[PDB]
């Protein structure tokens, strides 16, 4: 049925949803007592993607 | 061909072999892939934070869930001992282990609490769990100095927990993937 057939389209994205939440959870709760930000992802993350998205870090400090 | 014990003689008898093949798309669809999409989540908890209060949860979660699907399977098969459905082996080794994931995460969650107030850490874990793992599983520490006693070896406790978390992260994808295919592998090859 088409309608179980987009009911486990859907499942299929939740777990990727779900994966991909415990990998934001992970970075979220990181701090220099425990990790180094490379250049990179200092980089990327917060200046490339940002002006992508249209987010603009208000970066007051 | 045969002879009877309540018969002297020979009772002929045609016997007809009814070979069939299950169309399997059905059961595919209902069980398999749900209960694969539920494997994939069965080592996510040793990459959750002990900081987000979520670890519970999730392994709690998939735990019942695992359990629910046996219990359908269960429904479908005779009760027979002869033989048993390799869906209902992965399914029951997948619980045992999702069983023994949360209580490495109940002890993780434990050892992330711990401060100077109520428990002394002991120099052979300080040694181990801060220098020699961590370098093993290639997670460096950053150098930092903090001055408060308390407040660092707080973070000292959070480390620990965090390297032993990715032990159990290797490990637990170590044995998922090598047990899915020395399960189900073989059976495919022939």
């Amino acid at each position: 049925p088409l309608v179980g057939k987009y009911l486990m389209f859907t499942m299929v994205l939740v777990t990727f949803s779900i994966v991909t939440s415990v990998c934001v959870l992970n970075v979220h709760h990181r701090s220099p007592t425990t990790h180094t930000m490379a250049p990179w992802v200092k980089v990327v993350f917060l200046e490339k993607l940002p002006a992508l998205l249209f987010m603009q870090q208000p970066r007051h400090h | 061909t045969r002879k009877y014990e309540c018969c002297a003689e020979i009772y002929p008898d045609i016997t007809y072999a009814f070979v069939i093949r299950r169309l399997p798309l059905f059961y595919t669809i209902n069980l398999i892939i749900p209960c694969l999409l539920i494997s994939c989540l069965t080592v996510l908890v040793f990459y959750l934070p002990s900081e987000c209060g979520e670890k519970i949860t999730l392994c709690i979660s998939v735990l019942l869930s695992l359990t629910v699907f046996l219990l359908l399977i269960t429904e479908i098969i005779p009760s027979t001992s002869l033989v048993i459905p390799l869906i209902g082996e992965y399914l029951l080794f997948t619980m045992i282990f999702v069983t023994l994931s949360i209580v490495i995460t109940v002890f993780v969650l434990n050892v992330h609490h711990r401060s100077p107030r109520t428990h002394t850490m002991p120099t052979w874990v300080r040694r181990v769990f801060l220098d020699i793992v961590p370098r093993l599983l290639l997670m460096k520490r950053p150098s930092v100095v903090d001055t408060d006693f308390e407040r660092s070896v707080k973070e000292d406790w959070k480390y620990v927990a965090m390297v032993i978390d990715r032990i159990f992260l290797w490990m637990f994808i170590i044995v998922c993937l090598l047990g899915t295919v020395g399960l189900f592998l073989p059976p495919w090859l022939a």
